[PDB]
């Protein structure tokens, strides 16, 4: 009775004899575009003709010139076939493939413009003015707000005419909590332009309510998702900067998160240290002066300094060191070999030592931007959340275990990487070993890496740093009884995947356990 | 829920397939939204699903079914983001064709008990992004953490749209009960991997079945090859999982070259050459009946050498016996499945070849080779050994490990954990398994 | 035959039988559609697939 | 007093180099929206499949 | 050959002036010595040889853009200023004058 009636009897005529081997339809393939695709969607065979003669046209090449012409016609898993096509002899081939070793894509991914010298601060928000920003917000910290740091910021904003807006309220560590309190805060008011003034935590809070601001709808369990590798990842994060830069005001010199594609931030519902990774949360400018750097006390110039040595140490060892990011490591250990001793005890009377410790940090930061850190970080942000340790504190009494962990001829599961060709960590550790000259002219592989842990062994002893986890304020019977759940949160922090053994949950605990009780690593 | 026999068996895939055609009928747009949900909540519980594995079986390291299950979730996702399956493929004005895919059906799903939890979560992926349904029917030795795997991928789908029942898997599996999975009338293909007495099974039920085989992995390490290259590839891809993985090492052959300098780069790391009475103390323990012994599937080195009567030291990874025959009189001849190596010696590059020709005779005819060479400084070289070698994926300077499946050293390979071996098997693909395979292709002419 | 030539341990390449529903709507040529009919019907009485 | 010029380090938004990227790297032009694209080469260059 | 010796020892003076310039900050000093010790160990290894030690000349194509991380922003002496004056008179090409 209608032309949907008909393909409705057609369906039952494909049911009794042959389930997917041929139907047909007669109509004006012209006029009738919304039949020949309607008709094509219903019937389940292998072959629709159409205007054909199905015993010419089921049969290839006449009347359509595209069909490959067989004489035996297939009908697929409808009717209990494996190849729903005409036959032909791309079905009796057997391809074999010769598969050749490739290397995976490297890259060198900065901000666009990193502005530095001593009293860059204001010459460097001129740039911000005349690029036709309105409204800006400031995320600070509650003591750089309190201490006129904020002021020298909106002081030369608001005098050539900018609406600013200052968020104060971050912790030591950026909560979820108090993110989605400032994202509130942004969308509420609009701004153009997020100045990240402070040194760590303002700074990962300020990227993380760029993301909440940008896109109000994205969940904080799929950017924490562990991923493999970058640029194959599921969670794919959004193109950012359509409505808002992202400048980034430092202030400590131990924290390169100007430069760096990371936000660490805390779950706070269940406690845990999540690094956030991917190149869409790098800053558009980078202002690193050390004019903010100089009244900074001694307990936080010699957590941060000794931070920044792991970042340039971890960075040169990785599997993702490549020749780009080789000169960066070196020369961010040359300056924090020379000047951080002398930037401790002469302090802000020797500012000609404060400024270089202050860049070296960001020199650091290039290197750990682009091939990024071991297994020391992925420990130091666990054990940094459990036992409230501050970050700087903790990664500088694990180096010296880490740095015997790496340094191995024939390491058990050593990681996976088309450009790392052998474990070779040993003989990198010996490439930093002369670099600072630390070595005499006649020396062997491994005689170079204990004249390496006895320079750092020194420099924490005159940094005020304790030797054991014992020593920091850490009970036994606490640590004891969660040394097996932060030895499986570590193995799992995303920057496991970048040190050069992959380390097993066992030997994780190992180092834990020599670091709280003051031992060496020993194989 | 439960299915232990046949009688709620048939009730069981009744209701996946009312539950499949109206799946069968989704578009392009909603497919993507559940097999991203699907693969964002199974590489989340990689963790998991690693440690339930070694729990149930026994055979494997826990660290190294971490980045089996992160590259079956997140590896097959990346290949196949934008790949049409769903709605109307291709168009043509000019010729007046229109290429239209569709689902199977029902799939009967075998997974290992090698890769009892990865598998689970490759095969299910691939699925649903072609709008069908599957069975599964694991091993009795892991069937806890097969049905566990299927089981997040499931609850994550429906969360996202699918329908209420789409993978099912047989909770208590039998000899008896996978046969009549196998027999049943509204299933319409087979994925079974497993191995030779398993492809000669899954082809003998009238159905189109893709099967895959077993596969030794010839090496073949020319007088030009990075010796220090060559030899921590072998160690770190025979030691990913204990060896586990199909398409892993089990023989080399040097030329006589450098088979000095192989066997002293070999020594000084986690290898340990058996010499004398320990080469045949590990001869009668790997084939207990003419057939390889469950008891050193996947253990670690130093428990096959104390299963045959001595001890190495606690860190040694890799036991090589420098054996001399290509038979099947000689047991490291044959797939081991176990961190074991066997050391050839050949005069020439030619008869390095020729020597690996035997060794993919015995197990595995055409699943994969290996070839160490330089590969820009010799073209002649990499296109004859292409050419004599009868597998279906020539690596050259690869791990075997991580270079037989892909997206790994080549960025080219389709990513599967299911390898082909082509009808030298008895196989019928010749290719890594993806989501084209089960498609069936309908034209409009 | 084609339960049988996948019953034997072996990839087989097979093909079935089948109808050809065939649906001429109201606006199709009726002179062209049925006069390739009677031409690909009788083509050898019939013995063709499809 | 005396104060210092500023000092900047500037670079491109995005420095891809390995032995074989040069698809892997076109691939992200694609995915920007692009639709357009003029190729500025020498004569050597086109004359030779580069 | 000649495009790749006259490139190459262009690229050691892209390092060598980028380092002794003004605008030579710590943030270039550590490209413009990388730059130079890739343009010691390989530049002879991809002149020779060629195509024949593929592994060296990468690291030359790498060497290359490294030292253009250095004088990007620290920017080069009066040898290049007299390198574009001698250039375009004689017809000499870049990368030869330089060198000189
Ligand atoms: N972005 C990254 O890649 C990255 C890298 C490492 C660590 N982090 C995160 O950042 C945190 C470390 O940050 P941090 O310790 O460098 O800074 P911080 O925010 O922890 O600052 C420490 C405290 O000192 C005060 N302070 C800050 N700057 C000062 C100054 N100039 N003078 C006087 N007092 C000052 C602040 O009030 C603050 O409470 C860690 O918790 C970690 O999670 C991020
Ligand atoms: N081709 C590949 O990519 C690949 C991948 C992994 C493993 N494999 C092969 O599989 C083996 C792994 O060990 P395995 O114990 O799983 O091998 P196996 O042959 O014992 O296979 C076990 C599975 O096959 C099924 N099976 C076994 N015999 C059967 C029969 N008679 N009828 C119906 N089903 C049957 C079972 O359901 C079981 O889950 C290896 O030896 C390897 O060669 C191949
Ligand atoms: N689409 C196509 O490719 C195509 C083409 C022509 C015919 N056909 C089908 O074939 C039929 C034509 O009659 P037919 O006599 O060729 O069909 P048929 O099934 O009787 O085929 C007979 C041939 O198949 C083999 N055969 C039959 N039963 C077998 C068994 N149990 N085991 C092993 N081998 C067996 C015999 O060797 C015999 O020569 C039609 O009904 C049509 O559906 C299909
Ligand atoms: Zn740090
Ligand atoms: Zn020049």
């Amino acid at each position: 009775k209608d032309f949907e009636d008909a393909v409705e009897k057609a369906e039952k005529l494909v049911a009794m004899g042959g389930i997917g081997h041929t139907s047909c339809l007669y109509t004006d393939q012209d006029n009738q575009p919304a039949r020949v695709s309607y008709f094509g969607q219903k019937m389940k065979t292998a072959r629709i003709l159409i205007n054909t003669p199905a015993s010419q046209g089921g049969i290839g090449d006449l009347y359509n010139f595209k069909l490959a012409p067989s004489l035996t016609l297939g009908c697929g898993s409808w009717g209990g076939n494996s190849i729903s096509e005409n036959v032909g002899p791309k079905h009796l081939i057997n391809k074999k493939t010769v598969a050749k070793r490739a290397e995976n894509m490297l890259w060198h991914k900065l901000p666009k413009s990193i502005y530095f010298r001593r009293g860059s601060l204001p010459i460097a928000l001129d740039e911000v003015i005349t690029d036709g920003h309105k409204r800006a917000l400031i995320v600070t910290d509650r003591f750089l707000f309190n201490n006129g740091y904020a002021d020298q910021i909106t002081s030369v904003l608001k005098a050539a005419g900018v609406e600013t807006e200052v968020f104060f309220e971050v912790e030591a560590d950026p909560t979820l909590s108090i993110v989605r309190k400032g994202a509130e805060l942004a969308n509420s008011f609009k701004p153009d332009v997020i100045i990240a003034l402070g040194g760590g935590s303002p700074m990962d809070a300020a990227k993380i309510m760029w993301v909440m601001y940008e896109h109000p709808e994205t969940h904080f369990e799929e950017l924490a998702l562990r991923f493999m590798d970058i640029r194959k990842r599921i969670y794919k994060f959004p193109k950012m900067g359509v409505k808002a830069k992202m400048i980034a005001v430092t202030t400590t010199s131990g924290t390169g998160s100007e430069v760096t594609p990371f936000a660490v931030v805390t779950d706070d519902a269940t406690g845990q240290k999540y690094p956030l990774a991917d190149y869409a949360l790098t800053p558009d400018m980078a202002i690193v002066d050390a004019n903010l750097v100089m009244d900074m006390p001694k307990s936080l110039c010699a957590f941060g300094g000794l931070d920044a040595v792991t970042h340039a140490m971890e960075a040169y060892v990785s599997v993702l060191a490549s020749e780009f990011s080789d000169g960066q490591a070196l020369q961010a250990l040359k300056l924090l070999k020379e000047y951080l001793p002398a930037s401790y005890h002469e302090g802000s009377k020797n500012p000609v030592a404060r400024e270089r410790v202050h860049s070296a940090a960001t020199i650091a930061g290039i290197a750990f931007a682009n091939a990024f850190l071991g297994v020391c970080h992925s420990m130091a942000h666990k054990l940094g959340s459990q036992f409230h340790i501050p970050h700087g504190l903790a990664n500088a009494l694990l180096i010296c275990n880490v740095i015997r962990y790496n340094a191995n001829d024939n390491p058990t599961k050593q990681t996976a990487f088309s450009q790392y060709d052998r474990p070779q960590a040993r003989r990198r550790y010996a490439e930093i070993a002369d670099h600072l000259g630390l070595s005499a002219p006649g020396d062997r592989t491994a005689a170079k890496i204990e004249k390496l842990l006895a320079w750092l062994e020194t420099l924490k002893a005159e940094l005020g740093i304790p030797k054991s986890i014992r020593e920091a304020g850490v009970q036994e019977a606490d640590f004891l009884a969660n040394v097996d759940k932060l030895s499986e949160d570590a193995f799992d922090d995303q920057c496991t995947g970048a040190n050069p053994r992959y380390p097993l949950i066992s030997e994780l605990k190992q180092i834990l356990l020599d670091t709280y009780y003051g031992r060496d690593y020993v194989e | 829920m439960a299915v232990t026999n046949v009688a709620e068996l048939n009730a069981l895939v009744e209701r996946v397939k009312k539950a499949q055609r109206e799946y069968a009928s989704f578009t392009q747009e909603q497919v993507d939204k559940i097999f991203r949900a699907a693969a964002l909540a199974a590489a989340d519980a990689r963790i998991p699903l690693a440690k339930m594995a070694v729990a149930e079986s026994g055979m494997g390291i826990v660290e190294d079914k971490v980045i089996k299950n992160h590259f079956a979730s997140e590896y097959i996702y990346n290949a196949y983001k934008d790949e049409k399956t769903c709605g109307v493929l291709s168009e043509d004005d000019t010729f007046g064709t229109i290429t239209i895919a569709e689902p199977i059906g029902i799939i009967c799903g075998i997974v290992p008990t090698t890769n009892p939890t990865s598998t689970a979560i490759f095969k299910s992926l691939i699925s649903l992004k072609t709008r069908n349904a599957i069975i599964f029917s694991p091993h009795p030795r892991a069937k806890d953490a097969t049905n566990k795997a299927a089981d997040i991928v499931l609850q994550a789908a429906i969360a996202a749209g699918a329908p209420k029942d789409l993978i099912g898997w047989i909770d208590q599996p039998s000899v008896e009960l996978s046969n009549a999975l196998m027999h049943h009338p509204d299933i319409n293909l087979i994925l079974a991997t497993g191995g030779p007495g398993m492809v000669k099974a899954a082809y003998s039920s009238g159905k189109p079945a893709i099967g895959v085989g077993a596969g030794n992995t010839p090496v073949v390490i020319d007088e030009t090859a990075d010796i220090k290259r060559a030899v921590a590839s072998v160690l770190m891809s025979k030691t990913f999982d204990n060896g586990v993985i199909c398409a892993s090492e089990q023989s080399v052959v040097v030329v006589d070259s450098v088979y000095d300098a192989v066997r002293e780069r070999f020594a000084t790391h986690g290898g340990y050459l058996l010499q004398g009475k320990e080469l045949k103390a590990v001869q009668d323990v790997i084939l207990k009946n003419g057939a390889l012994n469950a008891a050193i599937v996947g253990q670690p080195a130093y428990k096959i050498a104390e299963l045959a009567g001595f001890s190495v030291p606690e860190n040694t990874k890799i036991l090589i016996g420098e054996v001399t025959v290509v038979d099947e009189s000689e047991p490291f001849a044959h797939e081991k499945l176990s961190p074991t190596l066997a050391m050839y010696r050949a005069k020439d590059f030619e008869d390095a070849v020729e020597k690996a020709e035997k060794l993919v005779a015995m197990g595995g005819i055409g699943h994969t080779s290996c070839l160490y060479t330089d590969q820009d400084n010799q073209p002649a070289r990499v296109s004859y050994f292409g050419q004599k070698m009868k597998t279906a994926r020539i690596l050259i300077n690869t791990p075997a490990s991580q270079g037989g499946i892909g997206d790994l050293y080549n960025f080219k390979l389709a990513p599967s954990l299911t390898l082909g071996c082509g009808s030298w098997g008895g196989n019928s693909i010749s290719e890594n398994v993806g989501p084209k395979h089960l498609i069936n292709k309908k034209t409009v002419a």
